[PDB]
C-alpha cells in the first residue's frame, strides 16, 4: 500500500508535470475564446456588408 | 501584407501585426491563429 | 526578576522552568510572548504571576486547538484578533476569541483543512519574488491588451479571459469577479488595482525581460493576490453567481455598505455555509438564489425548496424581527440578506432539535434570568414551558 | 438499552446556471464591392469563424477532461492514505493475537 | 506500556511552470505584389501555420498519454511482485498451519 | 371550550396535550386543523370529541403512510383528495381515500421516490420567480423563432 501511495503520487506529479497540463488547456481556452470572439465581431461586420 | 497595406493606403502608421504571437512557454500554440486574426484585423481596415 | 525570553537569550533555570511547563522551546516561548502582548517590545518579562498567568493562556488556547505557536498565531491573525493583547483582554474579549477559534476549528476540522490553507486565504501579505507563472501572466495580458481602449471597453471584462487563461480557471466571469474583487480590496503595498496594473503593464513592462523595473514588486503582490482570491473561489465551492454576488453586492450577505468584501476566517466560513445551504435547495437553488439576488425572496419561496411548512419558517421570521437580535431582522431585510436567513434559520433549527414550534423556543428564551428582572415570569408560565 | 444509529444519508448538490444574451449587431458598412462577391467574402469569415469554433470546442473538452483526470488522481490519493491507517491498525490487531 | 505509530503522512510535489517568452517581429519587407494578392499570399500561409499548429497538439497529446501508459506497466509489474511474496508467504502460513 | 389551534396561539394546556396526544408541533397541528376542515377559517375548535376524533384520523393517515402532516397534505393534493374535509367524509370515502393512499404510497416506496419529488411531479402551482435557465430559454427560442 505504501507502494501505491508512491506511485500514485508519481501519476499525479505526471499529470501535473506533463506538457499537456490543465493549466496548458485553460490557457488555451482563455486565449482563443480571446481570439474568436473578436474574429466573431469582424465576421459579423463582414456578414452585414 | 502589412507593408503592401500602408503603402497603398499612403498611411505608414498602420499597425496589425504584433510580437508575441509564439510564446515558447507555450510551445507557440494557438500562434497561427493569432495571426489570422491580425490578418483579418488588416483586411477589415482595408475595406474601410 | 527579568525572565528574558528573546528566542536566542541562553537563558536560566526560570527560564527553562517555563519552557518546562509549557513544553515548548525557546522559539515557540518568544512568539507566545508576543501573542500575548505585541506591547512588549523587549524579549524580556517580570516574574509576575499575573504575566505567567497572561502566558498561560495564550498557550492553553494552542492546546486546545492542536497548534504550535506558530500556528495560533497564523490562526488569530486570520480570526482578526491577530494583535489583540491578551495581556489586558477583557472578560468578554476573551470568551469572544475563544467563540470564534472553537468556530474556526471546528470547521477547519469539517473541511479537513490545515490552519495554513486558511491562512493563505486569509493572509493580506503577498510575497515580491517574481515566479515564471506571474511572468507568464503577465506576457499573456501584455499581449492580450495592445491595443486597449479604454473608452471602448470595460478593462475588466477585457482582461478576464487572460486573466482566466493564467489562473487555471475555467470562468472569465469569475476572473471578472476576482479582478473586481481585488480592485475593493487594494492589495499589495502599492494598493494596486486594475488599471494601475495595465498603466504598468503599458508602459513599463516589457515581455520576455530578464529585470523589467523594480515596481513590479507591486505588480507581483497584486497577480498573488488574484491567485489568492482564486483560492478561494474553489475552496468555497461557491455557485459563481453567488460569487459575483458577494463581490458585487457584499451587503448581501450583511457587509456594511461600500466595505470591500472580507476574505479573512470569518468571511469564509459565512461563505461556506452559504454555498451548503444553496447546495441543500437542490434543483430549486436557482429561483432562491434569483429571488435572493432580487429582492423578491419570501419564506413561501424557501419553504418549497426545504420541503417544509411555510408556517415554520414564518413563524420563525416574526421571532427573529422580535427578539432583541444584533443585526437583527426587520421585514425589509428578511431573505434580502444571509444573515437575516441564518437568523432566521437557527429558530427553525433550535424548534426542530427540541421538537417544538419556534414560539416554544422563544417562550423559553422569554423565561431567561436577567429577563426577569424587568418583567417576572409566574410559576404558571414555567409550567406552560415545560408542557 | 440498545441505542440504534440513524440511517446513513444521501448528499446532493446545486448546479445552478448562468446567464449571459447574445450580442446586438453592428452598424452596417456599404463596401465597395459588389454582391457576389462579398457574399463569397463573408462566406469565407464564417467558415474561418466555424474552424475556430470547432478549435475551441476541442480545447474546452480537454480542459475539463484534464480537470477531471486531476480531480481523480487526487482522490485515488487520499483513500490511500486512509487505507494506510486501516493496514496498521490490521498489524496492530495481529500483534494482540 | 504499548508504543504507539505515529499516523501516516501525505506525499506531495512541486509542478513549478517553467517562462519562456514571446519571439520578436522580424523585419518588415515591401513586397512586389498588392495588399488583396499579399493578404491571399498570407492567409493561405497562416491557414498552413494553424495545421500544423493542431497537429503538433495532437502529436504532444499522444506523446503524453503513451508515457503514462508506461508508467502504469511499470507500476503494475512492481506491485505484482510484492502481491507475488505475499502469495509465496500465505502458502508458507498454511505449511505452519 | 375553544381550543386555539392557530399555529401562533401560544396555546394552553388543552392545546398542548393534543400536541403530546400526537406528538406534533403547534404547525403541524394546524395543518391538521386543516385537513379535516379546510372551511374552518379560523384557528378554533371546540374541545367536542367529534372535532379530537376528526384530528386524530388525520394524524392517523399520516402515522400509517409513514407521512409527516406536511407531506400528508402534499399526498392529498396529490391524490386529488386536498380539498376534501375529513371531518365530512362519508365512510365509503374515508375508505377510498385510504386505499389511494396506500397504492401511491406503496408506489413511492417501490419506486424510491420521495413524496416531495411527487408532489413537484403533481403540481399544478409554479414559480414566478425568473432564473437564469428560463432566460436562456427565452434567448434560444426567440431568436429560434
Amino acid at each position: 500500500l505504501k507502494t501505491q501511495q508512491e506511485q500514485t503520487q508519481s501519476q499525479l506529479a505526471f499529470l501535473q508535470r506533463k506538457f499537456s497540463n490543465q493549466a496548458l488547456y485553460n490557457w488555451l481556452r482563455g486565449r482563443l475564446a480571446a481570439i474568436y470572439f473578436q474574429f466573431y465581431d469582424l465576421a459579423v461586420a463582414r456578414c452585414l456588408m | 501584407a502589412e507593408q503592401a497595406y500602408r503603402w497603398e493606403l499612403n498611411d505608414d502608421s498602420a499597425r496589425f501585426i504584433k510580437p508575441g504571437a509564439w510564446q515558447g512557454t507555450y510551445a507557440g500554440l494557438l500562434a497561427g491563429e493569432t495571426l489570422m486574426l491580425s490578418l483579418a484585423q488588416m483586411e477589415d481596415a482595408h475595406l474601410k | 526578576e527579568e525572565i528574558d525570553l528573546n528566542s536566542g537569550s541562553t537563558g536560566d533555570w526560570r527560564k527553562t522552568i517555563l519552557k518546562r511547563a509549557f513544553n515548548i522551546d525557546d522559539v515557540s516561548l518568544f512568539r507566545l510572548l508576543k501573542i500575548t502582548d505585541h506591547d512588549n517590545k523587549d524579549g524580556k518579562i517580570k516574574n509576575n504571576l499575573k504575566n505567567l498567568s497572561n502566558l498561560y493562556i495564550g498557550k492553553l488556547l494552542a492546546d486546545i486547538h492542536q497548534l504550535t505557536i506558530d500556528e495560533l498565531d497564523l490562526l488569530l491573525i486570520a480570526v482578526g484578533e491577530g494583535k489583540t493583547n491578551l495581556s489586558a483582554i477583557s472578560d468578554k474579549q476573551l470568551a469572544t476569541l475563544i467563540r470564534k477559534l472553537n468556530t474556526i476549528t471546528s470547521w477547519l476540522h469539517t473541511q479537513k483543512w490545515s490552519v495554513f490553507q486558511l491562512f493563505i486565504m486569509t493572509s493580506t501579505s503577498y510575497n515580491k519574488t517574481l515566479t515564471p507563472e506571474i511572468k507568464n501572466l503577465l506576457d499573456t495580458v501584455y499581449h492580450g491588451l495592445q491595443g486597449f481602449d479604454k473608452d471602448k471597453a470595460d478593462l475588466l471584462h477585457v482582461m478576464a479571459p487572460y486573466i482566466a487563461a493564467t489562473l487555471q480557471l475555467s470562468s472569465e466571469n469569475v476572473a471578472h469577479s476576482v479582478l473586481l474583487w481585488a480592485d475593493k480590496l487594494q492589495p499589495g503595498d502599492g494598493a494596486m488595482t486594475a488599471e494601475k496594473f495595465w498603466d504598468w503593464l503599458n508602459t513599463k513592462y516589457t515581455p520576455g525581460s530578464s529585470e523589467a523595473v523594480e515596481t513590479q514588486e507591486h505588480i507581483v503582490q497584486y497577480c498573488q493576490a488574484l491567485a489568492q482570491l482564486e483560492m478561494v473561489y474553489h475552496s468555497t465551492g461557491i455557485n459563481e453567481n453567488a460569487f459575483r454576488l458577494f463581490v458585487t453586492k457584499p451587503e448581501m450577505f450583511g457587509a456594511a455598505t461600500g466595505a470591500a468584501p472580507a476574505h479573512d476566517a470569518l468571511s469564509l466560513i459565512m461563505l461556506t455555509r452559504f454555498a451548503d445551504w444553496v447546495n441543500a435547495l437542490g434543483e430549486k437553488a436557482s429561483s432562491v438564489l434569483a429571488a435572493f439576488e432580487a429582492n423578491s425572496l419570501t419564506a413561501e419561496q424557501l419553504a418549497d425548496a426545504m420541503n417544509l411548512d411555510a408556517n415554520l419558517l414564518l413563524q420563525a421570521s416574526i421571532q427573529a424581527q422580535n427578539h432583541q437580535h444584533l443585526p437583527p431582522v426587520t421585514p425589509e431585510n428578511a431573505f434580502s440578506c444571509w444573515t437575516s436567513i441564518n437568523t432566521i434559520l437557527q429558530w427553525v433549527n433550535v424548534a426542530q432539535q427540541l421538537n417544538v414550534a419556534p414560539q416554544g423556543v422563544s417562550a423559553l428564551v422569554g423565561l431567561d434570568y436577567i429577563q426577569s428582572m424587568k418583567e417576572t415570569p409566574t410559576y404558571a408560565q414555567w409550567e406552560n414551558a415545560a408542557g | 438499552i440498545y441505542a440504534t444509529p440513524a440511517d446513513p444519508k444521501a448528499l446532493l448538490s446545486a448546479a445552478v446556471a448562468t446567464s449571459q444574451g447574445g450580442g446586438k449587431l453592428p452598424e452596417s458598412f456599404m463596401s465597395l464591392w459588389r454582391f457576389p462577391h462579398m457574399l463569397e467574402n463573408a462566406r469565407g469569415m464564417v467558415s474561418q469563424l466555424t474552424q475556430f469554433g470547432s478549435t475551441l470546442q476541442n480545447i474546452i473538452e480537454r480542459q475539463d477532461a484534464e480537470a477531471l483526470n486531476a480531480l481523480l488522481q487526487n482522490q485515488a490519493a487520499e483513500l490511500i492514505l486512509t487505507n494506510l491507517s486501516i493496514q496498521d491498525k490490521t498489524i496492530e490487531e495481529l500483534d494482540a493475537e
